[PDB]
């Protein structure tokens, strides 16, 4: 999965999710037209109850029929105040993706923090199964005195594997724009004058 | 009304693109298209003409929401991953064709782009192009997602094929898919929905055994709905609706920490307490997800009970400030 964000000078704002599910999709490319395609298939509950590749489950709703959408949990997301665009963000994660959307969006309202902190910052996970696990990431990983009161409050710890979300950010201050790429990854932003 | 425009995107070339956009008077939709397929050919992990997404708009002073989400084939069936004695087969639904859903991507980027866009269609996607025929840097990390995607993937399939010769800061080209672009940039959807695109995707269905046939593709549709609206603090928040989880589990999430208030008064951020108590919360979001979520025109999905502010008080009350709440004992919320 991959998110971009856009904000123009009209203030008109664009926040785009979009993906192949996992990486490189089903590993099948269009012999003669070179793209590769999804394997989207595995977000519906193959069967009641049996975990998904992110962990997640399912019955009747999100059961397998033809020309059905499969449940996501990508969340392409613009904020406003007054009618104008505040703050477009999105990002990757799989079932991390609206609990790191959640914890952005807490460190900049709540926290107050400045968007490249609230980018940067920490990021875990838990989504009831497995039970009581929490999930980080090697590039910001639980330690020290919180990881043992989460271990002794009865918490699995567990480093999930990949970089928790790739968040791509933009703020928008009365008229000034800000731009935050997730340092999880290789993003790039910039701010465009006409 | 702003000082410009701006882009955060996932590598430098998407960047890149978008901003060229804007300086030649695209506008955000504009530059949305064009980074998406820049990005279908420099960030082939993710960025796709092949699967599919979500977009959420805020043009003129009001929100949208677009959904080229994938569809399942018309030969899809519940138990299609099982075997014959009722177990999942392992990777059936991750690798190889089978695994596929209708792709959504070309078609939404020209929907978006037909109600919305400033600009000449073929000319968003000559960016793209240029960087299929004369190539991008491969990132190292790219490269490694690389490694593991080709030995997960165990020889069955022609992934090897086509991104075998990536390697870590060395420029790759993808010559058939710049003549596909070509394609979508003359012909529109039409090419990857009913033209020679759409060909030989049926091809390489019939090639590796998969489902998707020429009737799927012609009637794939992306579709406008309502976007996920949220409001706390006097901020509005605009998301994704079903067939997404992330709406539901949004409005859930900041209703119920904003009804918690009082308990996350004076507690550090990423605190042991921050966190248990974040976790408290997604307890119940996921329990409801599991339970209720889908695709919102194949059942009747109680949203708006998921969503009353009486509900997210009720809810909100479960949340254990000081221990874990029993795991089996969180059900969904609306379950009598």
């Amino acid at each position: 999965t991959t998110h971009f964000s856009i904000v123009d000078k009209d203030g008109n704002a664009v926040s785009n999710t979009y993906t192949l599910n996992w990486d490189f999709g089903s590993g099948v490319v269009v012999k003669g037209a070179g793209f590769l395609l999804n394997d989207e298939m595995d977000d519906f509950s193959s069967k009641p109850g049996v975990a998904n590749a992110f962990g997640v489950v399912g019955s009747d709703a999100n059961a397998i029929e033809p020309g059905k959408r499969m449940l996501s949990s990508m969340s392409p997301s613009i904020v406003t105040r007054d009618g104008h665009v505040s703050l477009v963000l999105g990002t990757p994660g799989g079932s991390r993706i609206f609990t790191s959307i959640f914890q952005v969006l807490n460190n900049v309202y709540d926290f107050h923090l400045p968007l490249e902190k609230a980018v940067a910052a920490q990021r875990v996970h838990h989504q009831l199964l497995p039970k009581d696990t929490i999930y980080y990431d090697a590039y910001a990983p639980l330690t020290g005195k919180v990881a043992d009161e989460l271990k002794a409050m009865g918490y699995t710890l567990e480093d999930q594997g990949d970089n928790m979300g790739d968040i791509q950010a933009i703020r928008v201050n009365g008229k000034a724009l800000e731009t935050a790429s997730d340092p999880r990854g290789r993003g790039v932003g910039m701010v465009v004058k006409p | 009304t702003l000082d410009g425009g701006a882009v955060a995107a996932p590598d430098q070339y998407g960047a890149k693109v978008a901003a060229e956009i804007l300086k030649k008077g695209g506008n955000a939709v504009d530059a949305a298209v064009a980074t998406a397929f820049t990005l279908a050919v420099t960030y082939p992990e993710a960025g796709n003409i092949g699967g599919g997404g979500f977009m959420t708009l805020y043009v003129d002073g009001k929100p949208y929401f677009l959904d080229y989400r994938e569809i399942a084939p018309k030969a899809a069936t519940k138990t299609m991953y099982l075997n014959e004695k009722g177990e999942v087969i392992e990777n059936l639904s991750l690798v190889g064709a089978k695994a596929a859903g209708v792709p959504g991507t070309v078609m939404g980027l020209w929907e978006a782009h037909q109600r919305f866009g400033k600009l000449k269609w073929s000319e968003l996607l000559t960016p793209a192009i240029g960087y299929a025929q004369t190539g991008f840097k491969v990132a190292d990390q790219q490269y490694q997602y690389r490694q593991d995607a080709i030995a997960l993937f165990n020889g069955k399939t022609n992934f090897g094929d086509y991104f075998g010769t990536m390697k870590p800061g060395e420029v790759f080209k993808q010559p058939e898919l710049a003549k596909t672009l070509e394609r979508i940039a003359d012909k529109g959807p039409d090419d990857f929905y009913k033209g020679e695109t759409a060909k030989l995707l049926i091809a390489q269905m019939k090639q590796d055994g998969g489902l998707i046939t020429s009737d799927d593709l012609v009637d794939y549709q992306a579709k406008w709905r309502e976007p996920m609206r949220i409001d706390w603090q006097g901020n509005t928040l605009y998301t994704a609706p079903l067939p997404s989880s992330g709406g539901i589990a949004l409005a859930q999430l900041i209703g119920i920490k904003e009804q918690r208030a009082a308990d996350f008064k004076g507690v550090e951020l990423n605190s042991a307490k921050y966190i248990h108590l974040l976790s408290e919360i997604e307890k119940r979001v996921f329990a409801d997800r599991a339970d209720y979520l889908g695709d919102p025109q194949f059942s009747k999905v109680p949203v708006a009970q998921l969503t009353d502010p009486k509900y997210i008080a009720k809810r909100a009350g479960e949340v254990n400030p000081d221990a874990i709440s029993a795991t089996e004992k969180v059900r969904p919320g609306l379950e009598p």
